[PDB]
């Protein structure tokens, strides 16, 4: 629920009345997780 | 103790004046000491001056007693002594340090008088000498303005100091020369102005924007009377000329503040050059929606300056801006739906349940709904909701309901030359008195500053200007007055003054004639003045006392003489004093109405001194009301710095403890003082708490209206919240309070609108815009204007309104979608850097969009760079060698 | 190097000389 | 309800070189203050209005008596009797006199009681004990967002949390997202958390309440939770409002099984703070801001998404933010042309906003040492290691 | 008053004794002339203790 | 009105429900002389010397 709230937050940040998948991506990047996992795992 | 290692300075610069007689030793020691003082104060960044602190004490006896020196040589040794004594000036001497300047540095000049001074960076004889010749020279100008040559050689010395201040360091000290110029030459400031002009205009060109901003902010708060406000207004005119870039639309701004001097300054600021009109000078005309008579005086009479002499005039009058507004509503930005009153009047879901009917078609609420619908779709041609089908809707009110419903219907098609006329042709033959008057008002309402070449209003209303029906006269004169708001053409004067001087009409008609005529002109128009004074004489006392329309007569005279200083107000006060004590009210109106931006103490000092406190025990009604309401007139926007502590003034001193009948409603001042929507600053505390406080009825009604201020485009969120929290749940039972609540808090939906006097640039107001003062006195009266439906045309008289949008074009149309940066204003310009008006991006809208006054924009990627640098909603993106 | 504490003349000259001409007026007004 | 507070004077701060633009604006402000003074002195000079009702008020005052003790209306009974607690902590079943506003009686509002035979004789809507009155900001701090360097994301977040709901909030319910009830700033000491709170209190339109966290704890039994309740009740009463609790870890530490009476009281005070945080709906216009340095030591219930959704990070300034802060704090200095300031920033360290401010202050002091005020680059050179006290050399290369 | 509770006098501001004792009412007898070395330390202290207080104008 | 009422009595209803009555004590000569015997020393202590060692010590101190 907080992730959805932050997605709406990011949508408001760009003043876009419709939240995008990019907005949810930044929201999950912020809330979840509070180079290492990409330079060794692939 | 002392340094010891450098204990030579307390000895050699100590004995040299001590030993001082023999002239060769005198000259040698004086020359050596000059060299030491120079070597110290010239380059050493050390603020401390070793010799200056060690010349003191002994200097006050030696360099003072050796000052005579008997002049063994002709002048040389005396010059040496003066050059010495001009070193330890700041601390060693007393506050008559300017006296030290007089008899040391003024009486003689050591060749280049700044030989040991011009080399110094800022201290020895630039800041210090500047202080001396802004204190001594100012006092001598105050008492002996024409003094001896000690008034002119100091003038050339100060001029050299000023220019050097720009070319001795080339630093930000450029913010001092005009400042000195202000304080120096207290009486003859113009000579200093020409000196700094001939310096800066030939010196260097980017160091001119600092000059303009300095002069602008000193204009905002000048000395109390307009004897130097005009001078500093005139100062940057050469700085706007070919001495800087030619486009520089600032001329209009720099001519708008000086009493809007069109026919004295516009003749040469932009009318003389006329060489780059194909550039943003065309939008300089376009951004001049204030003085159409100015365009008449150049374009139409000549018609040969450029090919686009009259097509440009017509397109920038309204037709192309109206078309831009329409297209902005429909084609690209799509917030143009059908928005009627009911679609959001019941925006609260509490109102659904518990109503038990409560649907009454009474005159008050039907009138309020008609007003709201008229306002919301202002200048919208799409309101096919209460226009064609709802003719019976036009009928379902009382007599004045007809008038106001037709007035709102006209308001829907604001400044619509074609659509408005083709929609009012149907209602012109209304076959009813009140609807006929409303149709006349609608004909005059599509002519809001229109300045139509065909002039439909004059011919269409001359039948009913003097026809034997009070409502016909009211509607016709109101419509034409709203039509000729800017211009003061002699035809409407010769048509209305006989109406104004007619005795068939009641003084409701006479007062609205006074309002219309005095709103037609913003200059002198002495015929209107004579009509006003004779009417104030030829009427009998009870009429001018307690008819509930006498307030309008002085208002017309004031609006005629608005902007101009006390030069006319002196004789106006002299002539008006011979009337009934009601004239006191008129006095306290007319004088104080003569100033739009005149932030000063003594005017408001009288307002707060003889008219505020010498009336607290006084029961003279409506005398304090105008006083405290126009406290914010002459104060509406002096860069808004004067507005905040004025807000403190009325909220703390007036609202909290003022008279329950003459000052408790000190609130439509907030309507006029500042209006954007600001919690705890303009609305939330000061208006909301008074609105909940329904203890005083008129206070409740009036401050419920007062949100009409912030109402232009309030982003109704957190403002509609008030409406929903007080509709039904608040003053629902009170019929009049609920009606005005509906009107104010629901005519917020009017999009892309702005009523405030302050223009897009912000440094210049709009005298045509300031004519929305009649729906302040009338709205305060509330008897036969708002609370009593005696006359609701004033509530329609808000055709002092501009689109709050931002739009850009390149000689063709809005097709340019350059990325814009609208955001809160910050510190800029006069500081160390003209930092962008927007601190960040905020909203990155590229398309043309809304731009309220607390929003400014900056161009992007250095592409199609506008040269207007004012962005008056009509930006022109003239390209250049972008990305060099 | 032993740094010297500011003396009375040092303090008096510091408050002046390298001052804006409007120091007294502005500070008093505030 | 009533309205917000924290009145402030003009920003001014448009000129700083003391170029009489400052003087003109300040003279205008002084003139307005003079008209304040004169107007109110005149109004008090003539203002005869008193008595009128007199007799009825006199007899109601006689009925009330003197003195009158204030208590807290803990509970109500049938509409003649109530339960009221004296400030000592004892509450009694007392009667309610006719002249009291039965609509005003609610659990919590202060009630004027009779000194002898306690009985509700009045209601006080402005109890506001001296402590909580102190915590309410009156004079806005002079700092503002102009004074804050960097932290643009942080400023954006704090404005989106406490300003956007205060200003036009239609975006919030339009997206349907509930506004963020409460925000916690955190980071290493001297990053700018308290400075950001000051800037918020400057550019504000709501009652700002500054709290210390450790201020809430009180010696007497139940005084702590009572004071927290009073603070939040004042927040609701003067809504919209912002409640800034600096150093939340003064009470925010991990909750553990209390043993002594004092630790039980601390647990009670924090429980009351959490209960008050839960009490008001997020749709309400009262927000809280809590700042701390040791974020890791906070109870993981205070920072729950259901209680405090946001978590603003205040990291140590970057090089660009470092130069921004240096520019800000060097604005009032008369720096020479030799200074570059780039060497100090380029040095890999852990400078903070406080560290940079101290470096500027010490550079000024060093310049004053040399009897100068132009401040060379060498002054900054010395000051940097003067104030920055305290990896084994070539281990990493 | 006794038990009428009538404000009858205004007293100096409330300072409880626990801090009221922390004033240095009896100044100690220790001069910089009794401090060896520490001259640089004394100057650094003085630049923060009384220089800001004596003259904040600089 | 030779004596003033007390605050403590006044709050507890003095001069509202009850008034204070001045109190005078009827002490004739006989009763006063009888009471005088409470501390009337004796015919003896007028003639008893202080403990001479105690007297000297008191003088010394
Ligand atoms: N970004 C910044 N720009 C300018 N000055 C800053 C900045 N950050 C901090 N400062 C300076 O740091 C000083 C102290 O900062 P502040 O009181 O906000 O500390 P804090 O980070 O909240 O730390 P703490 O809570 O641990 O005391 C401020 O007075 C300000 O001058
Ligand atoms: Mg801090």
């Amino acid at each position: 629920r907080s992730v959805c709230t932050e997605a709406g937050m990011f949508a408001i940040r760009a003043r876009r009345k419709i939240a995008t998948e990019k907005d949810f991506l930044e929201a999950v990047n912020k809330v979840i997780k509070s180079t290492p996992r990409y330079m060794t795992y692939n | 103790m002392e340094e010891g290692g450098r204990d030579k300075a307390p000895v050699q610069p100590q004995q040299s004046p001590a030993a001082a007689e023999k002239p060769s030793g005198k000259e040698r020691r004086d020359a050596g000491d000059k060299d030491k003082e120079q070597e110290l104060s010239e380059e050493d960044k050390q603020l401390q001056d070793e010799l200056e602190m060690l010349v003191e004490r002994l200097g006050e006896k030696d360099t003072s007693l050796y000052r005579p020196a008997l002049e063994e040589l002709r002048r040389q040794i005396r010059s040496s002594t003066t050059s010495m004594t001009s070193v330890p000036k700041p601390l060693k001497f007393l506050r008559p340090h300017y006296g030290k300047l007089k008899e040391i540095y003024e009486n003689m000049a050591p060749g280049e008088n700044k030989r040991f001074a011009a080399d110094i960076i800022s201290v020895l004889a630039m800041t210090m000498s500047g202080e001396r010749e802004c204190l001594k020279y100012r006092l001598v100008g105050s008492q002996e303005e024409l003094a001896s040559w000690g008034h002119e050689y100091v003038r050339h010395l100060a001029g050299e100091v000023a220019k050097e201040w720009q070319e001795l360091d080339d630093a930000e000290k450029v913010q001092r020369e005009p400042l000195l110029t202000l304080v120096k030459e207290i009486v003859p400031y113009n000579m200093a102005h020409n000196a700094e002009h001939e310096a800066c205009d030939l010196l260097m060109e980017i160091e001119q924007v600092d000059m303009l901003e300095k002069d602008i902010d000193e204009n905002a708060y000048a000395k109390v009377c307009l004897y130097l406000t005009s001078c500093v207004n005139y100062v940057p005119e050469p700085e706007n000329s070919a001495l800087l870039r030619c486009a520089l639309g600032v001329f209009r701004k720099f001519s708008r503040f000086p009493e809007a001097l069109r026919l004295a300054l516009m003749l040469n600021d932009m009318e003389l050059v006329e060489d780059i009109f194909t550039s943003c000078k065309d939008v300089v005309v376009q951004k001049q929606m204030a003085f159409m008579l100015g365009r008449h005086g150049v374009f139409l009479e000549l018609s040969e300056d450029v090919e686009e002499y009259e097509d440009l005039t017509e397109i920038m009058s309204n037709v192309q801006l109206n078309s831009n507004f329409l297209a902005l509503a429909r084609e690209l930005d799509i917030m143009e739906p059908k928005v009627p009153d009911d679609i959001y009047k019941t925006h609260l879901e509490n109102n659904r349940f518990g109503g038990s009917g409560s649907q009454v078609d009474s005159a008050r609420m039907n009138l309020a709904s008609s007003f709201v619908n008229g306002f919301v779709n202002a200048a919208f041609g799409q309101d096919k909701l209460l226009t064609d089908d709802g003719n019976k809707w036009l009928y379902k009110n009382k007599d004045h309901g007809m008038l106001s419903a037709a007035a709102s219907l006209g308001m829907i098609l604001l400044w619509d030359v074609d659509g408005g006329l083709t929609q009012i042709d149907k209602y012109l033959y209304s076959s009813e008195d009140y609807i006929k008057s409303g149709a006349l008002l609608a004909c005059g309402i599509v002519n809001s500053g229109v300045r139509n070449e065909c002039d439909p209003a004059l011919a269409l209303l001359s039948d009913y200007v003097l026809h034997n029906s009070n409502t016909m006269r009211l509607g016709s004169i109101f419509g034409l007055g709203l039509a000729y708001a800017g211009s003061n053409r002699e035809d409407v004067l010769t048509l209305l003054l006989p109406v104004m001087g007619d005795s068939k009409s009641s003084m409701e008609v006479a007062g609205v004639t006074a309002l219309a005529c005095g709103m037609i002109a913003v200059g002198s128009c002495n015929g209107d003045v004579t009509s006003t004074i004779l009417q104030t004489i030829m009427e009998k006392s009870e009429t001018e006392l307690k008819d509930t329309y006498a307030r309008w007569l002085p208002l017309g005279l004031g609006l005629n003489h608005l902007g101009k200083g006390e030069a006319i107000e002196a004789i106006l006060a002299a002539l008006e004093v011979v009337s009934e004590p009601f004239r006191s009210f008129a006095n306290t109106l007319v004088d104080v109405c003569a100033y739009a931006g005149s932030g000063n103490v003594l005017k408001v000092q009288q307002l707060l001194h003889i008219c505020s406190e010498h009336f607290d025990s006084k029961e003279k009604e409506e005398d304090k009301d105008k006083k405290e309401k126009k406290d914010k007139d002459k104060k509406e926007a002096p860069a808004d710095m004067g507005a905040h502590q004025g807000v403190a003034v009325l909220g703390i001193a007036l609202i909290a403890m003022g008279e329950e009948i003459g000052a408790e409603m000190a609130l439509r001042t907030f309507g006029h003082l500042l209006r954007y929507g600001e919690p705890t600053l303009r609305r939330a505390v000061p208006l909301a708490l008074a609105l909940i406080s329904v203890s005083n009825p008129r206070l409740n009604i009036l401050d419920t209206l007062s949100k009409f201020s912030h109402d232009a485009d309030p982003e109704v969120s957190y403002n509609s919240i008030f409406a929903m929290g007080m509709v039904g749940s608040g003053t629902n039972n009170a019929r009049l309070a609920a009606m005005l609540r509906q009107l104010a808090q629901y005519h917020a939906k009017d999009p892309n609108n702005l009523f405030m006097v302050r223009l897009a640039q912000g440094l210049t107001h709009l005298g045509k815009g300031t004519l929305t003062l009649c729906p302040y006195h009338s709205d305060r009266q509330l008897m036969s204007q708002v609370a009593v439906a005696g006359l609701l045309t004033v509530l329609v008289s808000f055709l002092d309104v501009r689109n709050i949008i931002l739009g850009k074009s390149h000689y063709v149309l809005y097709g340019l979608v350059a990325a814009m940066q609208p955001r809160m204003l910050v510190t800029f310009d006069e500081e160390l850097r003209p930092l962008p008006v927007s601190v960040r991006v905020g909203q990155a809208v590229d398309v043309v969009g809304q731009a309220g006054k607390p929003k400014t924009i900056t161009g992007f990627q250095t592409h199609t760079t506008p040269v207007l640098l004012a962005h008056g909603e009509r930006a022109e993106l003239a390209t250049e060698e972008f990305l060099p | 190097k032993p740094i010297r504490a500011l003396d009375e003349g040092d303090i008096a000259l510091l408050k002046t000389y390298g001052q804006s001409t409007y120091s007294r007026q502005i500070k008093q007004v505030e | 309800t009533k309205g917000p507070d924290a009145a402030s004077k003009l920003p001014l701060v448009t000129p700083h070189t003391q170029c009489r633009l400052k003087l003109l604006k300040l003279e205008r402000i002084k003139d307005y203050l003079l008209m304040e003074e004169e107007f109110i002195r005149n109004q008090e000079q003539m203002k005869p209005l008193e008595e009128k009702q007199e007799e009825e008020r006199s007899k109601v005052d006689d009925l009330r008596g003197t003195p009158m003790s204030v208590g807290t209306l803990e509970e109500i009974i049938d509409d003649n009797h109530a339960i009221v607690s004296t400030s000592v902590g004892s509450e009694h079943y007392v009667s309610i006199l006719s002249f009291v506003d039965k609509d005003l009686l609610e659990p919590g509002c202060s009630v004027l009681l009779n000194h002898k035979v306690h009985a509700v004789i009045g209601v006080l809507m402005d109890d506001t004990d001296p402590l909580v009155t102190v915590m309410k900001v009156e004079k806005a701090p002079q700092e503002t967002y102009a004074d804050i360097g960097g932290l643009d994301n942080q400023i954006q977040e704090i404005k989106e949390s406490v300003e956007l709901p205060l200003t036009h909030p239609e975006y919030y319910e339009e997206m349907g997202i509930k506004p963020p009830k409460g925000v916690i700033l955190y980071g290493p000491p001297g990053t700018g958390k308290t400075l950001l709170a000051k800037a918020v209190a400057n550019q504000t339109s709501a009652t700002f309440l500054r709290v210390v966290g450790s201020e809430l704890i009180q010696k007497y039994l139940g005084d702590g939770p009572k004071l927290v309740r009073e603070l939040f009740r004042v927040a609701e009463e003067h809504a919209p409002s912002i409640v800034f609790i600096d150093e939340i870890d003064a009470i925010g530490t991990k909750r553990y099984d209390s043993n002594s009476g004092g630790e039980r009281e601390i647990q009670r005070t924090m429980l009351e703070l959490l209960n008050q945080l839960d009490g008001f709906d997020s749709r309400g216009d009262v927000k809280v801001i809590m700042a701390t340095n040791r974020i890791e030591t906070l109870d993981p219930a205070l920072i729950r998404p259901g209680r405090i959704d946001r978590k603003i990070e205040f990291p140590l300034p970057d090089e660009k933010t470092k130069k921004r802060i240096f520019q800000i704090h060097t604005s009032r200095m008369t720096l020479a042309d030799d200074v570059t300031l780039d060497d100090l920033i380029m040095a890999k360290d852990d400078l903070s906003g406080a560290d940079i401010k101290a470096i500027c202050t010490e550079a000024g002091l060093m310049a004053l040492r040399e009897r100068r005020m132009k401040v060379t680059n060498e002054d900054f050179k010395k000051s940097k290691e003067n104030v920055l006290y305290k990896t084994p050399e070539g281990l990493y290369l | 008053r006794n038990d009428s509770y009538t404000l009858h006098k205004i007293l100096p501001n409330k300072v409880d004794p626990l801090v009221s004792l922390m004033m240095v009412e009896k100044v100690p007898d220790s001069t910089y002339e009794m401090i060896g070395g520490l001259d640089k330390q004394i100057k650094e202290i003085k630049e923060v203790i009384e220089l800001p207080v004596k003259h904040p104008e600089l | 009105h030779l004596n003033k009422p007390s605050i403590q009595a006044l709050i507890h209803g003095l001069n509202r429900h009850y008034y204070s009555i001045t109190i005078n004590y009827r002490k004739n000569e006989l009763e006063q002389k009888m009471l005088l015997n409470l501390h009337k020393k004796s015919w003896m202590e007028g003639l008893t010397l202080q403990d001479y060692s105690e007297h000297c010590k008191h003088n010394e101190s």
